[PDB]
């Protein structure tokens, strides 16, 4: 006999706000080959990639996405990237019964099973810092939180989300204050109403603008703990921007003591995945793939959840094992691979590969503090165990960590 | 005659709520369609407007877009788009196919984005058309005083922001600005306590009903007030909990709304040869027991718009169309400056397009005793109001003060 060839249409964003396929394109060519080479996964089938560059735009999208659809040969599963493109792609899905895999969304609103129905991520919901947030909160015995946020979607649904999470572990959010552009007002309105622990959510170029005001106001020290996503460039606060008006030391000063949680892109243990690789192993491999230093390279750290993203593809169609009889106008075939994709458990290049009732990745979080303006791995959260690794590496002026009120 | 085939969008089944708007219309669009014919305007050619069932649905409206591109016949050009979220999706990805998409029922403001929606135009004023108007009204009356009430809904906000671009530079203050969700009881309570006397209300039918209630318990109404509301609610919205009726209507009395002109008040004859008046009742007649839809001017203008714009582009390329797949980008290109140039009187007045948006005319409403009634129009073109004499009216001697 010979083995049927079975197609995934893919979206891989080579530029745009999250040029993410650069990395990401390889990736998923390694897994296949890795895939496709074990005799043990699918026998009686070849994996192959159909593909199309998104430009990380849902409009672009929309024209390769009727490519995939339209032109033979027939495909059983839809791989998008950035957000704005899974969400189009995973909305439209439904009129062809197909299932959808990103490897790079992290939108809160993704999470929602009425609208995106055969919707799957590898890449985690942004949401899955507050479980961390409230286990911090918890082991440090705060009840008062404050939450300042930059006007985007994405920092929005993270804030509605936390506000949830907060109610159930018996702690509230005393104030919520928002900004556009300019945070001058709402870290002013911290300070009057007297705020000390503070959840704040930006990107990179307002976090300047908040910690310059956060030095003016003298909203840092002993007092006050700012919890942070540590998605930043390494030393974002003396980074030179003519639009503020703190020096590099005056900003170093305002930072220090910090709290960042990140999501676990890469298992930082050096065991052996499903792919007999480790960490280390996938990342020298896929720095070889590369045209480009991985400094240069889009989506480099998100490149371990394209990989793993291709394996629990495999390993679902493995469960269901047929795929060749495939019809977008038929749910039989969907509704096997949706069960074995809801059914997922396995070690990936990234980590431990499940997802929740929304097809979101549960991962494992990095907790970080910044110590003499360098960060310090101070710990590690699992959400879904509810085990937090300590470093005993944390510390506060106080020699304790201070208290969400007057006191 | 070889066919120009144009890509028609809407909702159409009975299923879909909006459904009314799609078939509401297309009285309108057959006799724009039936004239244009007879008169053989695109001669040699002939109009093959083609339509597809979006059903107000996201998933749908995309699969009915790609199913008309794979086996539909070759269309020139995109007619419709009604809900908002469906026609994003397809004006946002017009360029991959250079389609040019005219909507004669999307009022989304979002769609006015250039940098996003380039081959996208619209007969019809988006819901930001009533502020140019509004601050007209206000330099009319020396109201330099104002303060807004809205409702947290992206379609009353998106207005509330751009009333600040249109109130920036001129001399006018927003001495208070309030939200709210549920209930605006709260924000009308805050508005009376800063003394505001001019209320810019954005917000549904159903918090109207609210608003006026507490207005009426805060004393917000009268000779000292004027509200200033959406005009698009429906005839008898406050008939369909704390308040009377009576109270209601003594609230509600006076109040200014606003809206687009559904057709032209102006008894002048149009590019088809009748009057807004003659065509009105030819769609009357026509529709049978379809019921009318106020976006028939706007879909009957643009058939006329498509048979101008393929005119145009008809004389371009005979200055130097059949083979048009999807991948010829410089008749996309002819086409796009064809309709930029669209400059003709129809029935909701002058069509004129400004970056893909109309300048049209906004007509003013003024609620007294037991309906409301139009008291002005605003022209977008000359940028001009005209407030109808012995019509709209105050309760004081004069019209009420800023402060
Ligand atoms: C996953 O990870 C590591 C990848 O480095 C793999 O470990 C390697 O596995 C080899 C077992 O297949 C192992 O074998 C070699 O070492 C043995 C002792 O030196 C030796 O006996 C083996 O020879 C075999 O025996 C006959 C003799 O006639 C040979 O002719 C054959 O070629 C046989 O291979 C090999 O020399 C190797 O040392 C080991 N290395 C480490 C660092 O663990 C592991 O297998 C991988 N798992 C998989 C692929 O499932
Ligand atoms: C797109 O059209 C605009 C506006 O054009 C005018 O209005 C039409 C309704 C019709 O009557 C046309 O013949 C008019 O020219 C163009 O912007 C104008 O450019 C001309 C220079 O050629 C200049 O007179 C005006 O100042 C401009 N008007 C404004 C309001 O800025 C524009 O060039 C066209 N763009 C194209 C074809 O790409
Ligand atoms: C693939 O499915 C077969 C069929 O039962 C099974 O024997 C095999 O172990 C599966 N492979 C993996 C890696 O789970
Ligand atoms: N870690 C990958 C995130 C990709 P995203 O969920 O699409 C959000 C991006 C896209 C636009 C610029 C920055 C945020």
């Amino acid at each position: 006999s010979e083995r049927r060839a079975v197609y995934i249409g893919a979206l891989f964003p080579m530029s745009g706000g999250w040029p993410g396929g650069q990395a990401c394109q390889p990736a998923v060519e390694m897994a296949l080959e890795d895939v496709n080479s074990r005799r043990d996964i699918l026998p009686d089938y070849e994996l192959k990639l159909i593909h199309h560059d998104s430009k990380c735009d849902p409009g672009q999208a929309t024209k390769y996405l009727y490519e995939l659809l339209y032109n033979d040969p027939i495909k059983i599963i839809l791989m998008p990237g950035c957000s704005s493109v899974s969400t189009l792609v995973a909305e439209a899905a439904r009129m062809w019964n197909l299932i959808v895999l990103s490897y790079g969304s992290s939108s809160p609103a993704l999470s929602n099973r009425q609208r995106f129905p055969t919707f799957f991520r590898t890449h985690p919901s942004a949401t899955l810092h507050n479980p961390t947030r409230v286990k911090l909160f918890e082991k440090w015995g705060w009840k008062k939180i404050a939450t300042i946020q930059q006007t985007t979607e994405v920092f929005t649904s993270t804030l509605d989300d936390l506000e949830e999470r907060v109610k159930e572990a018996g702690i509230e959010i005393t104030f919520r204050q928002s900004f556009f552009s300019d945070p001058a007002v709402p870290v002013k309105n911290l300070k009057r109403q007297d705020a000390r622990i503070i959840v704040g959510l930006f990107y990179e170029t307002e976090a300047r603008k908040v910690f310059c005001e956060v030095y003016k106001e003298r909203l840092f020290g002993k007092k006050y703990v700012w919890f942070l996503i540590g998605w930043y460039a390494d030393n974002w606060f003396k980074i030179y921007d003519p639009s503020i008006n703190c020096t590099v030391d005056e900003m170093t000063e305002a930072v220090e003591g910090h709290i960042t949680t990140e999501i676990v892109m890469l298992n930082p243990a050096n065991t052996r995945s499903i792919s007999n690789m480790t960490s280390q192993e996938f990342v020298e491999k896929l720095t070889k793939r590369l045209k480009r230093h991985p400094e240069e390279t889009g989506g480099f750290q998100e490149a371990p959840l394209a990989y793993d993203a291709i394996w629990a593809l495999a390993l679902a169609l493995n469960k269901t094992s047929r795929l060749e009889d495939f019809n977008y106008n038929n749910q039989t075939i969907t509704d096997q691979i949706y069960r074995a994709m809801n059914s997922s458990s396995f070690e990936g290049v990234s980590g431990h590969v499940v997802f929740d009732a929304s097809g979101s990745r549960m991962a494992w979080t990095l907790i970080e503090q910044l110590q003499g303006g360098s960060y310090k791995k101070i710990g590690y959260y699992d959400s879904t165990k509810d085990d937090l690794s300590w470093s005993k590496t944390d510390k506060w002026i106080g020699g304790s960590p201070p208290a969400d009120d007057y006191k | 005659s070889p066919p120009l085939s144009i890509m028609g969008l809407m909702p159409l089944t009975k299923e879909v709520a909006k459904g009314s708007i799609g078939r509401g219309v297309l009285p309108a669009v057959e006799l724009a369609i039936e004239q244009i014919r007879n008169e053989s305007l695109l001669r040699p050619y002939f109009l093959d407007l083609r339509l597809y069932d979006t059903e107000c649905d996201n998933a749908k409206g995309l699969k009915a877009f790609y199913d008309a591109i794979k086996y539909g016949p070759n269309h020139l050009m995109v007619f419709g788009g009604v809900c908002p979220s469906v026609t994003s999706i397809i004006a946002e990805s017009l360029q991959g196919w250079n389609l040019v998409q005219l909507s004669f029922a999307a009022t989304t403001p979002v769609l006015a984005d250039k940098k996003k929606y380039p081959y996208f135009f619209r007969t019809v004023p988006s819901d930001n058309a009533v502020n140019p108007a509004i601050l007209k009204l206000l330099k009319h009356y020396q109201w330099k005083r104002v303060g807004t009430l809205t409702q947290d809904v992206q379609r009353f906000s998106e207005v509330r922001n751009d009333l600040t671009g249109v109130l920036y530079g001129e001399d006018i203050e927003i001495s208070d600005t309030e939200s709210f969700s549920n209930d605006p009881c709260t924000s009308v309570k805050k508005l009376k306590g800063n003394d505001v006397r001019i209320i810019l209300g954005q917000f549904d039918q159903n918090m109207a009903a609210k608003v006026f209630c507490c207005a009426y318990e805060e004393n917000m109404y009268g000779s000292k007030y004027q509200w200033i509301i959406p005009g698009w609610y429906e005839p008898s919205w406050w008939e369909q909990s704390r308040c009377l009726r009576k109270n209601l209507l003594a609230a509600m009395e006076g109040y200014i709304g606003v809206d687009f002109e559904p057709l032209s008040s102006k008894q002048i004859k149009t590019i088809s040869g009748k009057t807004p008046q003659q065509y009105e009742r030819e769609y009357n007649n026509k529709r049978s027991g379809v019921g009318p839809s106020k976006f028939h001017g706007y879909a009957y203008d643009g058939i006329w718009v498509i048979a101008k714009t393929l005119q145009r582009a008809m004389e371009t390329l005979h200055a130097s169309i059949q083979d048009f797949n999807y991948t010829d980008h410089t008749l996309g290109r002819i086409i796009l400056n064809a309709m930029n140039e669209t400059n003709f009187f129809g029935v909701t007045g002058q069509v004129v397009f400004r970056n893909g948006e109309r300048m049209g005319t906004i007509k003013f409403t003024q609620f007294q005793d037991s309906r409301e009634v139009k008291v002005g129009e605003y022209n977008a073109v000359a940028d001009t109001l005209e407030i109808i004499n012995d019509t709209i009216r105050f309760q004081g001697s004069e019209p009420p003060k800023d402060d």
